[PDB]
């Protein structure tokens, strides 16, 4: 199209300091102990140097595990400790409200050759996020007052639920699902599996510990049945009722 | 299983000496095995109608897979640069899992060649260029050896590019004939497989899977639409974890199958059958009268073969009730073990045509179910009523007969 | 003990079909484990004619490496790779439930596994995801040491024989030397190669000597205490080297190629100097490429002298597991001598056979179904016996394979070459009432110690049948005894004419 | 997937003259979107007569593409890359581009002008052509590539291409057919002003293909092959006006293990019987086929009409086969049908071999499934795979039960309808079929009805498998006999039951058990047990035992009733 855009690519990483496994995380609850890093790969640079931009980007992705997973120790060495947070528990609202900082002041220094301030978030999830309630309220109230369009593009397949989906907890600890009206979700690309079961895709659980432990429940008496004919008639009579 | 690669070679279009094998691992493998790069050279470096496509053909006993790439720019001589990373397999295998890896490798190297000319400048020959305006061999060796040994590779080729390949098996898509009257089992423990990335519906379906809950019951219990439950069950079938089964009643027509001899020829089937079908204690259900210490394997085999095509479970249980009381046998577990091992099956009941005032929607879905010859199970599920009420409603609607198939 | 083994010092070639990409040896010297995508095969070396024990684990991806546990108190532990996880098997359990616990580290395929030679309960696994992890078998939940190169997939991890907390890793063309006390910052990164590093090894007696092979035919020897860069020695061959390991005896090293060469292992004496490869002995054979080589040891129990004899076990792509004896000339050309005094007594291992299947409200005792008829006729036994080549007809196993192949209608009930017991069934025209009809028999055969060497024939015992009379039984036994007595005078093998005669096809004299 | 689906899209006839490769005829001119997801005297005469069979959805306006384009490829490029070199000819040409398998067996001339080793433009093209190729375009799914491509090459492409090579070698046919196709294309595009007046590209292509098929003979063969392999039918192709080739892809509609139709779909009405036709074809590469009876899958006149297309002229095969079809019944063994061979031609006799070949031919080409010789004394149940639900055989608007009931009333209007008939056989316990027949005046017609049911897969046969059991008394008795050569209580509810799985494959003590089981019965029971002990393994049906060993059914009843407490009955199909 022969455009003259001005790109600014920036990573945004959340590290989970706690040692608890990801399977033991309640849905709708944000990570308690977490650290937020930001790494700006390229500043305001026009797309005509795009090859160089992409070169930089590739290097900055291949040297992002060493910069974070290794930590400096005062004893005299490094420690390979630390784990990236998953997308569901990631700091998506913190990314959004970190992006809404270059446009906060209306009387900023003027870009005399560019006009719009479009923002794209590239996520490896499927539009499912766990957020805090107050942060969501503040994020919505801020985004309803500044000139930004946020196009979240997901690199995974479109899920069965509606996107974008935010799961949160109220003050009485009840799960609530909301779809924000300030985010536009795009997906980057018989039968296609739209649900993610990671442990069964990569065979991460072996044969002997994958066996079933809870079988069919034993039959029970109702304390009002006298004969086996009565029990059979009662089971056929209540075979289709839902409690 | 995954087929090992036989020969991997990198082919390039030289503007003077033509298409040729620039590099090849193992060395002198094609000439030793009889493969000649003068018969299929027009498919490896094709005219730009077959380019950017996954050309897979057969040469003798070797299946050859390739993704030829042609780049059009005035920088290269003759306005084109053509290459191909060609993999050779034995014919008698399945080259399905390696095809996306070859396609993605070709696409990645095309992107790199368009970006910074990583493959054109590696030849160290200015004849490839207009002239008016990293080792490939080691990479091929690493790809060949790592894909033969580990089925994975993380081979670095530059400061920011790496050949990153994992080979996944191909799985059959699941059935589409899953309905509301089919109960799901679970051959795997679904509690320990749940992680943070699951679908929200598939989290809720998991607690209500115990071999006795119907899909409509799961949908109403977990507050879910039946369609998404159907899709989630299909996804679980896709990974070979969940297998469907029938709703257990006391009016069913269970019958022996052709695999009842597996209860004798399998050394580990009857021993688990003794422990499975027994109540943990002396249950009270084994003490109710008909009207008012583990079981022997011969007893269980005699009880399996006592079923017949027309003897409902009520009649069989009231015809054999001293045996199921002295031996302390749970009849539902007794039936479910036979259905799980495919030694007995269910003869479905079909109401083919020849009370409280139900509403208009119920009578509409009743007529729609009767017109489609649906079973008693689906009508009972949809109307949320047992078999007797459905039979009375149908007899009020018209004369009909029951087929036990 | 080890000294009554009939397969030590004699060249024997197995045939294990199934595509096995990993082999390991019991330090006791009796069992060999082979890893495939379907699980593990365990093979007794002393009695190769027994079918291998199969432990089931189906994975789509190819297994990388398998390692026996060198802890002498736990000789039933085998560590095998299953893509991203490691399985510690237990041979004392059942064949279908042999998995004890699984190391669930890493995120991608495990590449190599090594045991610490000083602390035999400490493990190191290097994986494709750049991670080298150290595990403890006492608490196998998490790794107690994690390190990475952050650039390239690992290829091997090895421990230092002298320093218990020094381990080397190979990543691409660069080898790092990690120390457990420091962690994540190497002691030294040896950078002198051009192509990728395939194997890494440590000198058994030297403290800081490291050998690496490479794809460009460069075997480089470092003494990293002097200088990290360069190399103490460089040897150039005409082929890429896949596995290069130090000799356990004397001063020398054995290398083998992935492609090229003659698909043979070359043994080179060791008694900045770029030179060419000058092997002493090459293990010629193995028409396809060699997957791995292992060393089988044999020494006295309580002796204080170094009188151990060494054998080589090569597993190759042609589905052949060959045993190479080592002659005394190799013991002389390499600087190996029987030490008069040993500083430390060699470890002693239990010489058990982990091949036979272990024996494993209240149920009532009954016989639900007869074992006969439920049996599977052993047609895999004949195929296994066809693939064993000790040193026309050579031994009892080849004879059993030949009689199995020549007569597909003779069902074998029990085959035991080691105990010389052969129970086989056939249908024969041996009815006094109707000669045309066939009678089912269950003939059992006992062979002596020296079966074809002397005039002693087999002792045939036929189970009683109501269809078989005493006169017919006496006639059959007398004729079989006559055939065995006459046919062992020429020291030939009398099991083809005996079974042919009992089948009634012809008569031999 | 047991559901039949020959994933075919089209055929090309690519010849290689010395002037370059070219495409002579490709039948479906539709685009990728539809496929993946004296002027008219002879033409109208052949169309009304039925010699021009050609589909019409391929020539609709929304489903038409130009003749010069095949699946976004030009004819010149397709003719180029479907024409291999000499080293890649005379063998398989499995070529895949992107979800498109170009499959065929190219036939190339040797070093000499020989095609095989033991108007003047027509002879010029015959002497100038060096290769011809019949290329089928397939789109199988990625999980079923190695099955669909292999069966298509094994059953359709190989035989067709070999017959084409033979007919080209003897009397040049592909040369002549290609020449007349090209001449008719030239006469239609540049002449025959009726073509110009036709409005619409699709109708123009339909007229061109109609004229080509009216003039050519190979074009009709390729069109019929594409149209009938797609329909999963037997394609009979006329070649050289003297030979016929019958091509089919086999349909798996026979099952024994009751496949899980909830997960892996099965053709509705599949014959779920332990007696399978395929076990005789595989043994054609014990049990004799003459013992069984053939059940026709259609009316005999329709079978004769279909058998009139298997031979251009009436040879001896279609005389014997036609006379056998006209005089067959599914209630008599085939051994009794030797006389039909005996009168029509002048143990191990050639009549039995001819009858075996005819039965194999009938049961291979979807005409007559072989079954047990149906009688009124057998037990018949409703198969679980009964064609009840579904609007067609492979649906997965009236269900199959009511359609087949309409056919049943039309064919049998003097007896109760199909729902009543099936409910009388399924609701009660499975007993003999004769308990439904009210009178001997209705015995034959109901037998026909029974055959109809087994023709449609509604009703299968419940066979009996006898297993042998030994209690503790026989064990103590043989222990006492072995002595001739707790203890305080006697619980009568416990028996140490042992099932002899293989009576023939038994040891000495187990044979002692089985022989002590009969110690006390008369001579007839002893002879019947000693002749039928080896068949009590739970896998041999007793009906086949009765047929093979020539024993009475009442004798089997006596043997089963006498040994009541040691014989296990297993009743399944």
């Amino acid at each position: 199209v022969d455009t003259h855009h001005t790109i600014t690519i920036a990573f945004a990483i959340s590290m989970d300091l706690s040692d608890t496994s990801f399977k033991d995380l309640t849905p709708g609850e944000s990570l308690k102990n977490s650290q937020d890093y930001f790494r700006i790969v390229v500043d305001q640079v026009s797309i005509i140097h795009w090859v160089d931009i992409m070169e930089t980007l590739r290097e900055e992705f291949m040297e992002i595990r060493k910069d974070l997973l290794n930590k400096q120790t005062d004893k005299g060495y490094s420690v390979a400790n630390g784990r990236f947070s998953p997308v569901i528990k990631s700091n998506f609202l913190e990314l959004v409200n970190f992006a809404t900082t270059i446009l906060t002041d209306p009387f900023k220094q003027l870009d005399l050759r560019h006009t719009t301030t479009h923002v794209m978030i590239i996520s490896p999830g499927s539009g499912l996020f766990d957020v805090d309630y107050s942060l969501l309220r503040l994020t919505g109230k801020k985004l309803l007052s500044l000139e930004m369009t946020m196009d979240l593009i997901c690199l995974s397949k479109a899920p069965l639920h509606i996107v974008p989906l935010f799961r949160y907890r109220d003050f009485e600890n009840k799960l609530h699902h909301c779809v924000p009206l300030w985010l536009s979700v795009f997906f980057w690309n018989e039968w296609t599996p739209r649900c993610k079961i990671y442990d069964l895709q990569m065979m991460g659980i072996t044969e002997n510990e994958l066996i079933r432990e809870v079988d069919v429940e034993y039959l029970q008496l109702n304390k009002k049945v006298k004969s086996l004919s009565e029990f059979m008639n009662d089971y056929d009579k209540n075979a289709f009722e839902v409690k | 299983g995954f087929v090992p690669i036989h020969t991997i070679f990198y082919s390039v279009f030289h503007p003077t000496e033509g298409s040729k094998i620039k590099y090849e691992f193992p060395p002198n493998n094609l000439k030793n095995h009889g493969i000649n790069f003068n018969t299929f050279k027009n498919y490896i470096i094709p005219k730009p109608i077959l380019c950017h496509k996954l050309i897979t053909f057969k040469y003798g006993t070797y299946r050859i897979v390739c993704y030829p790439v042609t780049i059009n720019s005035p920088i290269y001589a003759r306005n084109f640069f053509s290459f191909n990373f060609v993999f050779v397999f034995p014919y008698d295998c399945e080259t399905s899992p390696y095809e996306p890896a070859i396609t993605r490798l070709g696409k990645m190297f095309k992107v790199l060649e368009e970006q910074n000319q990583l493959l054109s400048k590696s030849e160290r020959d200015p004849v490839f260029f207009d002239l008016k305006v990293f080792s490939i061999q080691d990479l091929l060796m690493r790809i060949f050896q790592d894909l033969n040994n580990y089925s994975e590779c993380l081979i670095p080729i530059d400061e920011g590019n790496a050949v990153d390949i994992k080979i996944f098996p191909l799985l059959r898509p699941p059935t589409t004939c899953v309905s509301l009257e089919d109960v799901p089992l679970s051959s795997v423990n679904l509690k320990k497989i749940i992680d943070v990335n699951w679908d929200p519906t598939m989290m809720s379906i998991v607690p209500y899977i115990d071999g006795l809950n119907s899909i409509a019951k799961i949908s109403k219990l977990s507050n879910s639409d039946p369609g998404l439950v159907i899709e989630c069950i299909r996804h679980l079938i896709y990974y070979k974890c969940v297998t469907l089964s029938d709703i257990f009643q006391f009016s069913n027509i269970y019958a022996p199958s052709s695999l009842i001899r597996n209860f004798l020829t399998d050394p580990l089937m009857a021993s688990d059958c003794q422990s499975y079908v027994t109540f943990p204690e002396v249950s009270k259900i084994s003490n109710l009268p008909l009207n008012k210490f583990l079981p022997t394997r011969s007893c269980l085999f005699d009880l399996y073969r006592s079923l017949s095509q027309g003897q409902t479970l009520k009649t069989w249980y009231e015809s054999k009730y001293m045996i199921l009381k002295e031996n302390n046998i749970d009849i539902r577990r007794f039936i479910t073990f036979g259905l799980e091992k495919r030694i007995i099956y269910r003869c479905y009941s079909f109401p083919v045509m020849i009370m409280p005032k139900l509403s208009d929607e119920e009578e509409g879905i009743l007529e729609e179910s009767i017109r489609n010859a649906e079973t008693f199970d689906k009508i009972c599920v949809l109307l949320s009523k047992p078999k007797l009420e459905v039979e009375s409603y149908l007899n009020e609607l018209g004369e009909f007969k029951v087929i036990n198939s | 003990g080890p000294y009554n083994s009939p397969t030590f010092g004699k060249s024997l070639s197995l045939k294990v079909d199934g595509g096995f990409n990993a082999v390991s040896i019991n330090p006791s010297g009796r069992d060999i484990v082979l890893a495939s995508r379907q699980g593990l095969y365990i093979i007794d070396l002393d009695d190769p004619f027994t079918p291998p024990r199969w432990l089931h684990h189906i994975t789509p991806w190819q297994v990388a490496d398998v390692q026996w546990s060198p802890h002498p108190a736990k000789p039933y532990w085998i560590v095998s790779t299953s893509n991203q996880k490691a399985i510690i098997w237990n041979l004392a359990k059942s064949s279908s439930n042999a998995i004890e616990f699984v190391l669930h580290g890493h995120s991608r395929a495990i590449t190599d596994i090594n045991f610490n030679p000083q602390h035999p309960d400490v493990l190191a696994t290097c994986s494709v995801d750049t991670y080298v992890h150290a595990w403890d078998m006492r608490s196998p939940h998490r790794p107690f040491y994690s390190t990475s190169s952050w650039r390239s997939a690992a290829s091997q991890v090895k421990w230092n024989y002298k320093d218990p907390n020094v381990l080397a890793s190979s990543h691409g063309n660069d080898i790092f030397v990690w120390d457990l006390r420091k962690g994540s910052t190497p002691l030294c990164s040896l950078k002198g190669h051009v192509s990728s590093v395939n194997s890494i090894d440590f000198n058994r007696f030297k403290y800081s000597e490291i050998m690496s092979s490479s794809n460009d035919g460069t075997v480089k020897f470092w003494d990293y205490s002097k200088s990290t860069t360069e190399s103490k020695r460089t040897v150039t061959t005409n082929f890429p080297i896949w596995r290069g390991r130090y000799l356990p005896f004397g001063e020398g090293y054995c290398i083998m190629p992935m492609v090229g060469g003659n698909n043979a292992v070359y043994l080179i004496n060791l008694c900045n100097k770029k030179t060419k490869l000058q092997p002493i002995y090459a293990f010629k054979g193995h028409s396809d490429r060699v997957i791995d080589f292992l060393w089988r040891s044999r020494h006295t129990c309580d002796g204080d002298y170094d009188d151990r004899e060494f054998q080589l076990v090569t597993w190759s792509k042609d589905c052949d597991l060959k045993l190479w004896p080592i002659s005394d000339s190799i013991y002389g050309k390499v600087n190996f001598d029987r030490g008069k005094r040993l500083e430390e007594k060699l470890p002693d291992y239990d010489y058990c056979s982990y091949n036979k299947e272990p024996e494993n409200f209240r149920r009532l005792r009954e016989n639900f179904v007869t074992t006969s008829g439920l049996k599977k006729n052993k047609t895999n036994h004949i195929t296994w016996l066809s693939g064993i080549r000790m040193n026309k007809i050579q031994n009892l196993g080849e004879e059993v394979s030949a009689i199995g192949h020549k007569f597909p209608k003779v069902v074998f009930e029990k085959i035991s070459v080691s105990t010389r017991e052969l129970c086989l069934t056939l249908n024969g025209p041996w009815s006094e009432e109707n000669p045309d009809d066939y009678i089912f028999l269950r003939i059992s055969i006992n062979f002596p110690l020296n079966y074809p060497n002397k005039g002693d024939p087999p002792k045939f015992t036929i189970e009683e049948n109501s269809n078989l009379t005493m006169s017919k039984r006496q006639e059959i036994l007398s004729n079989l005894a006559t055939i065995g007595q006459k046919y062992t005078d020429s020291n030939l093998y009398c099991l083809e004419p005996c079974i042919r005669f009992v089948l009634g096809e012809k008569v031999s004299l | 997937e047991c559901l039949p689906n020959s994933c075919l899209l089209g055929v090309h006839l690519v010849i290689s003259t010395h002037s370059g490769p070219q495409i002579v005829y490709h039948y479906p001119p539709s685009n990728t979107a539809f496929l993946t997801n004296e002027e008219d005297m002879e033409v109208s005469a052949m169309l009304q007569d039925g010699k021009i069979s050609m589909n019409e959805i391929f020539f609709e306006e929304e489903n038409f593409q130009d003749i010069n384009k095949i699946l976004e490829f030009d004819n010149d490029f397709v003719a180029e890359f479907c024409s291999p070199e000499r080293e890649m000819c005379n063998t398989r040409f499995e070529f895949t581009v992107d979800n498109f398998c170009f499959l065929g067996l190219p036939i190339h001339v040797d070093s000499q002008g020989r095609w095989r080793k033991s108007e003047r433009e027509k002879e010029d093209l015959g002497k100038n052509m060096n290769m011809f190729h019949v290329c089928f375009v397939m789109n199988p799914h990625l999980i079923e590539y190695n099955k669909r491509i292999d069966d298509m090459y094994q059953f359709v492409v190989t035989r067709l291409s070999l017959l084409l090579r033979y007919v080209q070698s003897k009397t040049s046919y592909i040369s002549s057919e290609c020449h007349i196709i090209l001449k008719e294309k030239e006469r239609v595009l540049k002449h025959s002003k009726t073509y110009q007046s036709i409005r619409g590209a699709g109708n123009k292509g339909k007229y061109l293909y109609q004229r080509i098929l009216a003039k050519s003979s190979l074009a009709r063969a390729l069109t019929e092959c594409v149209d009938k392999i797609q329909r999963n039918e037997i394609a009979c192709l006329e070649i050289n006006d003297d030979k016929v080739i019958s091509l089919q892809i086999p349909i798996q509609n026979e099952f024994e293990k009751m496949p899980n139709f909830k997960l892996q779909p099965v053709l509705r009405g599949s014959y779920l019987t332990s007696i399978l036709n395929m076990k005789f074809l595989e043994k054609s590469s014990n049990d004799d086929l003459l013992n069984y009876a053939l059940l026709l899958l259609d009316e005999p006149n329709n079978i004769i009409s279909s058998l009139e297309t298997f031979s251009y002229q009436d040879d001896i095969g279609t005389i014997i086969l036609k006379h056998l079809v006209r005089n067959i019944q599914p209630n008599i063994p085939l051994r009794s049908y030797r006389y039909l061979i005996t009168d029509l031609l002048d143990t191990n006799s050639l009549e039995s071999s001819i009858l075996r070949s005819c039965a194999l031919h009938l049961m291979y080409w979807r005409h007559a499934r072989i079954v047990i010789p149906l009688s009124s004394k057998y037990t018949y149940i409703v198969s679980p795979l009964a064609p009840i639900q579904g609007y067609t055989i492979d649906d997965y608007r009236v269900p199959l039960i009511y359609q087949n009931s309409m056919l049943f009333r039309s064919k049998f209007p003097s007896l109760p309808s199909l729902p009543i008939f099936l409910s009388l056989l399924s609701t009660d316990k499975p007993q003999a079929y004769s308990n439904i027949i009210p009178s001997r005046e209705h015995k034959p017609v109901y037998l026909n009805a029974l055959a109809w049911l087994i023709q449609y897969g509604y009703v299968t046969q419940l066979l009996t498998f006898i297993n042998i059991r030994v209690d503790k008394h026989i064990k103590m008795a043989v222990d006492e006999d072995l002595e001739k050569e707790f203890e305080y209580d006697d619980p009568e509810m416990q028996h140490d039951y042992t099932i002899i799985l293989e009576p023939e494959r038994a040891t000495a003590i187990e044979k002692r058990w089985l022989y002590r089981c009969i110690y006390g019965q008369p001579s007839d029971i002893q002879i019947l047990f000693n002749k039928l002990l080896k068949y009590f393994n739970g896998k041999v049906p007793m009906e086949l035992v009765i047929i093979k060993e020539e024993i009475s059914r009442h004798d089997l009843k006596k043997l089963l009733n006498a040994l009541d407490k040691y014989l296990i009955e297993i009743h399944h199909w």
